[PDB]
């Protein structure tokens, strides 16, 4: 009759699941101010008292029977209860399996159970004895060097379809998570098991969204269903994020805990191994304190102390080690058996969300319309604001000691330890992403949309879309000495709106001066934004937001480096465009809170966009400035024209790079390019290409692409549909030299064979898709190489090709495409 | 940044019945109570019941439990702690988000109470706390710990009757909180000692919530069950506490979350008040003090729904870790309650010397500098399960 006496704290804990159960994401109706709220429903007040003290419960040490032996008695077992020269270790072995080992370390005093089989030969087979103090020393070097080889082992696994995780082979032995007959009889309970072993009490976790959204129809104007279908977007939005942290809590409660309390269990049962092997050498260093020759009590007694160092550093790695197997396989469950369920409900509700907005356009058309184009203009904020939010892994990391890999993003330690203010959007709410502390005051009118990466905030033109950045302690640095601020600006392309409502009149952007006081401003003039200085005398710099230095509604990493008041270098891109020098100026000290406000623009129509609005001590250096811009790209991610990522259901037409201007259209049995429509952008003799021309077109991920990521990558081969009818862009099965794209259409009758799989991918990560198709098996038995998508021009009319490529040294060059999807800064018309 | 003044007393001064006054507690003697701030009332005298036995086993909820009865007992005792937490409130109130939460505690009012006739009665429970020479004006108090030492939670006299969001601390009504805190006693967290300030800013943004009306339930909790079974609970994860903590823990309904009902609480309260005007403009400056410099409008529904996003931008910015954040120097302990992390409870031997207004434990918070008693004098082991059989 084995006992096991425990903390309370150390037993495995569940949460109780009756909170969540109860939780319910309920289908709303938003109207033009949010949800709509009827007080005719809402419950009537009661003021009854009732004190909120509950009075502590009474505990006291219970006894609980279990049939099988559990992980406790394991834990029981290894701690020393004699401190003694007689206390030996029982490791298992072929003689008798480690559960039943356990059994005869519990129910004697002299006995400690211990995994590893090698350490024990040293301690329990081998003693010492006390005659020389040279046989000691190799004794004592040598029980040091097996633990330490013993606990530090970290062997790799790998499963199907998973990513590979390093785990420890003896945990399976030290904590009794699994029939632990062998050594290596944890590994392949880990494979074929799965992570459930690493959790004591199975887990039981919950479905949401049994509801959708909708509009009201009680709209009267032709701004009220714009701001109420907005609303709706935001609503859904902000939902994407709510169950994300429902889901991640529920996680948390029903699985990381028993994480916790497994790694918890690692740190004692290491300790009792590090304790009683520490004992006996200090009792080891008394047993040798007879017999002195001298000078064998200073050297060869730091090695005694050196097996003392010795021994906690293996335990102080080891644990390292149980970090990273047991806490990073908590997220591999997550990744497996949560996020899944989760993506597949999120999904179905948002299309449920799809269908709702759509009926509702179709009601606004008959009514109220503008007759715009085929009656529905906010289809553009639609079909752009639905797109996919990734799960934010900084969610279970924080919680997390080990510098897990899930981390995947490395910044320089001068330039992160430089940033003071990271304005950006955080889970869907505006944040200090910085380490430091400011005092930012979020306007009621700042809506969220969708950015780069995440969200970025939208600074509209109504009085109460400001953000208000105090000038506290930490931000007292911008007074006399060097500073940068980065930002990703989108400003929308210079209209015949904004030359029309205003010429020449410069309104600001980030506001940091009063009339008559020093500061810096961020201003737009004529279309062309730039930055200015107020000092000794005022400093304006110019900033090209593209090519002739006029808005193209393109997200930009415009970065005004440098203030060294020796040079102010600006950087639109990872490279410079323009510099000044600050001989003139001295100083820039104002108390002015940093506002982010459009203030004097006559045009009403103007969203300005920023996602990474960052303060940094330091003048950024060119190097840093590429490093910093060349961060937030990845060499895994597509994105469309205007910088945002790919989304599979946006329906976005494609252009050639060579052939500006010109969409996709069907000649006779072919794709072709229809000829070039050039129109004025702002009405002043200046005619530059249409974007909006050829099939609206979207892609969805392939039914032989296994990866579940809810966003494309580069890989993850997407098929691509017409959003007019189930039309694919591919090629027929008989394909020898003529590699055009038959764009069938046809994949339901004798046609299933059409290699409509494309692998979307850019190589030097600036909004160029390079649309690569690998070789394939061409049915009549030709075999056909790789290569991307060009162009091939017969007679008058040019051709999408397929032209040979095999890798990055041959020119991808002209034979890019750019991904554009409607917008609202970027108008097609007279 | 708001000119807000705290005054310093001492326990030798003499009962003026203005500023210092004698409360009635439910022993029916009476304790010498202290306004620090205005509407701010501080008693150095312990909860009731003081527990006469020391030492055993602790409460199957919280995992560190010290009781002494000798504690706050004498009158030096009482200046003492006194003093300390005039200290701690003038610390807090130094710093910006403070003074925030200082301003609305102070400048807060809760909504009077409807009589069975139907006309508003001012001198209510909700808002008056009984003396010896009548009621009084009180919106917070601040006490001694109770029969253990080192608990710290803020407590009130309006909770949900059906286990729902709907209690007198939840619906808009305000109500008055009451504050078991302890400078002296401390739980390290990870071989640190939480600065007492930190958690004197989290008690009192649970009582300026309380205070509003606006809180989250404290009968939402998530019970732990070691085992999964009922009866066997080891802890308890407070998500009304959570959610004023910063920090990263991770609970599903947050705190932006929360007063999205705010529309449909002040449009609740707003129909509830429209009968009388003083008891509206209570309600409206109530509404102007949440939603800083405001002068707000609640006459329709699109102006309640403006001014109730002003509020949750105002008053989102108000938690532990953000409180950390503007200090800088003090470290904050990552999650909040880690279930199987071990906490030493620390006692600290010279509060007045050792702690001061600008930045205290200047040694840090180092379980081993500012002499910190590792473990205090008494203690009561956690409650040990046994596993036993064949």
């Amino acid at each position: 009759d084995i006992i096991a006496s425990v903390d309370k704290k150390d037993v495995f804990a569940v949460s109780d699941t009756s909170y969540f159960k109860n939780f319910k994401f309920p289908s709303k109706k938003i109207s033009d101010t949010g949800e709509v709220i009827d007080s005719t429903k809402l419950p009537q007040i009661k003021d009854t008292y009732k004190s909120s003290r509950e009075e502590p419960i009474p505990d006291n040490d219970s006894t609980i029977n279990v049939k099988n032996i559990t992980t406790y008695h394991y834990l029981e077992a290894q701690k020393p209860k004699n401190s003694s020269i007689e206390l030996t270790m029982v490791a298992p072995s072929k003689s008798k399996k480690p559960n039943d080992c356990v059994v005869e370390a519990i129910n004697d005093n002299n006995k400690i159970y211990t995994p590893f089989s090698g350490t024990a030969k040293q301690f329990n087979t081998v003693v010492p004895i006390a005659n020389t103090a040279a046989n000691v020393i190799t004794w004592l070097e040598a029980i040091a060097d097996i633990f330490s080889s013993e606990t530090g082992t970290f062997d790799k696994l790998e499963r199907a379809g998973k990513e590979t995780l390093y785990y420890i082979p003896y945990v399976g032995q030290l904590l009794s998570i699994g029939e632990n007959v062998l050594i290596g009889d944890f590994k392949n309970a880990l494979l074929n098991t799965g992570l459930i072993i690493l959790l004591d009490i199975a887990p039981e976790l919950n479905i949401p969204l049994l509801g959708a959204f909708e509009a009201y129809k009680e709209y009267k104007s032709l701004e009220e269903f714009r701001k109420a279908i907005d609303n709706v977007i935001d609503e859904r939005n902000k939902r994407w994020h709510s169950v994300y942290s429902f889901v991640a809590h529920q996680w948390y409660g029903q699985v990381n805990i028993q994480i916790e309390q497994r790694l918890n269990h690692f740190y004692q049962a290491l300790s009792y191994q590090a304790g009683v092997i520490k004992n006996r050498v200090d009792i080891e260093y008394a047993r040798h304190k007879e017999g002195l020759e001298e000078k064998e009590e200073r050297k060869l007694m730091w090695a005694s102390v050196d097996c003392i160092g010795s021994i906690e550093a293996s335990v102080k790695e080891a644990t390292k080690n149980a970090e990273k197997f047991l806490e990073k396989s908590s997220i591999l469950y997550f990744k497996e058996e949560i996020l899944p369920k989760v993506h597949k409900n999120l999904e179905e509700f948002d299309k449920n969300t799809l269908f709702n907005i759509y009926t509702n356009i179709d009601e606004f058309s008959n009514r109220g319309i503008a007759e715009i184009s085929e009656c529905k203009k906010v289809e553009a904020d639609v079909n752009n604001g639905f797109r996919p939010i990734k799960f934010d892994f900084s969610l279970l990391t924080n919680l997390m000691k080990s510098d897990s890999l899930t981390d995947e993003v490395i910044l320089e330690k001068a330039l992160e330890d430089a940033l003071v203010f990271s304005l950006g959007v955080r889970n869907g709410k505006i944040q200090n992403l910085s380490k430091k502390w400011a005092n930012l005051t979020i306007g009621t009118d700042i809506r969220v949309v969708h950015g780069r990466d995440n969200e970025s905030i939208r600074l509209n033109s109504t009085q109460d879309s400001s953000i208000q950045i105090e000038k506290n302690t930490n931000l007292r640095f911008l007074d006399s000495e060097n500073f940068s601020l980065s930002f990703w600006i989108r400003v929308p392309r210079y209209n015949k709106f904004d030359k029309d409502k205003d010429l020449n009149n410069e309104y600001t952007i980030v506001n940091n001066m009063d009339t008559a006081t020093k500061g810096f401003k961020i201003s737009i003039k004529n279309g062309i934004l730039l930055w200015t200085l107020k000092g000794t005398q005022q400093k304006t710099i110019e900033i090209p937001l593209s090519n002739t230095k006029v808005s193209d509604n393109i997200w930009r990493h415009v970065a005004i480096i440098n203030n060294k008041d020796g040079n102010c270098t600006i950087y639109v891109d990872g490279a410079q465009k323009n510099a000044v020098s600050l001989s003139g100026l001295d100083e820039i000290t104002n108390t002015l809170p940093i506002t982010l406000q459009l203030v004097g623009n006559k045009n009403k129509k103007q969203f300005i966009r920023l996602d990474q609005f960052n303060i940094y001590e330091k003048a950024l250096s060119q190097t840093e400035v590429g490093k910093l811009f060349s961060s937030y790209f990845k060499d895994s991610d597509i994105r469309d024209y205007w910088g945002e990522p790919l989304a599979y259901n946006k329906t976005y037409n494609m252009i050639n790079i060579a052939y500006q201007g010109r969409g996709l259209q069907s000649t006779n049995n072919k794709i072709s390019l229809q000829p070039k429509a050039v129109f004025d952008p702002t009405g002043d003799g200046s005619y530059i290409p249409r974007l909006y021309r050829g099939y609206d077109v979207l892609l969805q991920k392939d039914s032989q692409s296994k990866t579940t990521d809810i966003m494309p990558k580069k890989d993850d081969l997407i098929n691509i549909k017409l959003k007019s009818g189930h039309n694919f862009v591919g090629f027929n099965s008989t394909i020898d030299t003529s590699q055009k794209y038959l764009k069938l259409t046809t994949a339901l009758l004798s046609e299933v064979d059409d290699p409509k799989g494309f692998k979307l991918m850019s190589l030097k990560k600036d909004n160029w898709i390079q649309i690569k198709k690998e070789t394939w098996m061409s049915k009549n038995g030709n075999v056909i190489p790789q290569g991307l998508v060009g162009k091939r021009s017969v007679d008058s009319d040019v051709y999408l090709y397929l032209w040979d490529w095999e890798t990055e040294k041959d020119d991808y060059s002209e034979k890019q495409w750019s991904f554009i999807c409607q917008d609202e800064g970027w108008i097609d018309s007279d | 940044m708001i000119p807000i003044n705290i005054k310093d007393f001492n326990y030798s001064d003499p009962v003026n019945n203005q500023d210092i006054i004698l409360v009635k507690n439910e022993k029916g003697s009476f304790d010498k109570g202290f306004f620090v701030a205005d509407k701010i009332l501080l008693v150095p005298a312990r909860y009731g019941n003081i527990s006469t036995d020391e030492g055993g086993i602790t409460s199957k909820k919280e995992k560190a439990h010290v009781d002494k009865k000798i504690y706050l007992e004498t009158d030096s005792e009482k200046n003492e702690y006194l003093k300390n937490m005039t200290t701690l409130l003038k610390r807090m109130n130094s710093y910006s988000t403070g003074n925030k939460l200082l301003n609305l505690i102070i400048k807060g009012e809760p909504i009077y109470s409807k009589d069975l006739q139907g006309k508003f009665i001012e001198q209510t429970p909700s808002r008056y706390l009984d003396t010896n020479t009548g009621k009084r004006r009180v919106n917070v108090m601040i006490t001694g710990p109770g029969s253990n030492v080192l608990t710290k939670k803020c407590t009130h006299n309006g909770m949900g009757l059906e286990n729902d969001p709907n209690g007198k601390h939840s619906n808009g009504t305000g109500i008055l909180s009451t504050i078991e805190f302890s400078p002296n006693y401390l739980i390290a967290y990870n071989k640190c000692v939480a600065d007492p300030v930190l958690t004197l800013f989290h008690e009192l943004v649970h009582s300026m919530h309380n205070l509003y009306g606006i809180a989250f339930p404290d009968n939402v909790k998530v019970p732990y069950n070691a085992l999964k079974d009922k009866n066997l609970v080891s802890g308890e994860e407070a998500l009304s506490e959570i959610l004023t903590f910063g920090g990263k823990d991770l609970t599903t309904e947050h705190l932006e979350t929360l007063w999205k009902k705010l529309a449909e609480t002040v449009i609740i309260v707003k129909d509830f008040v429209k009968t009388d005007t003083q008891a509206k403009d209570v309600f409206l400056n109530n509404l102007r003090f949440l939603s800083k410099n405001e002068n707000i409008k609640i006459d329709t529904i699109e102006d309640i729904v403006n001014g109730t996003l002003k509020i949750k931008n105002n008053i989102s910015n108000l938690t532990e870790c953000e409180f950390c954040k503007e200090i800088g120097d003090v470290r904050i302990r990552t999650r909040y309650a880690v279930h199987s992390e071990d906490v030493t409870p620390v006692e600290v031997v010279d509060f007045k010397n050792n702690y001061k207004l600008n930045s205290g434990f200047l040694e840090g918070q180092d379980i081993s500098k500012k002499y910190f008693i590792t473990n205090p004098p008494k203690m009561r082991r956690r409650a040990l399960r046994n596993f036993k059989c064949t």
